[PDB]
């Protein structure tokens, strides 16, 4: 079920990487996980400064 | 007469006797690592500024 519809999974994963592509940088809550430890150090250090 | 930053540090200071305004950086600082293999080996060491 692969070789026989190859341009069809070929053509649904272009798909999908390209809207992939284009909703990895749709809501600025995605990065949401670098964003906080990059706050939650930095705030901390000024904090202390 | 003078001014500072995030930081809550006097990083810009206005000297009274000019018009001019003079900043305020710190001079070198940072700690110092030897870099040196086993000592039953090498005497050789190296110095590494932070």
């Amino acid at each position: 079920v692969l070789y026989e519809n190859q341009k069809l999974i070929a053509n649904q994963f272009n798909s999908a990487i390209g809207k992939i592509q284009d909703s990895l940088s749709s809501t600025p809550s995605a990065l949401g996980k670098l964003q906080d430890v990059v706050n939650h150090n930095a705030q901390a250090l000024n904090t202390l400064v | 007469q003078f001014g500072r930053d995030i930081a809550d540090t006097t990083d810009a200071v206005r000297d009274p006797q000019t018009l001019e305004i003079l900043d305020i950086t710190p001079c070198s600082f940072g700690g110092v690592s030897v870099i040196t293999p086993g000592t039953n080996t090498s005497n050789q060491v190296a110095v590494l500024y932070q």
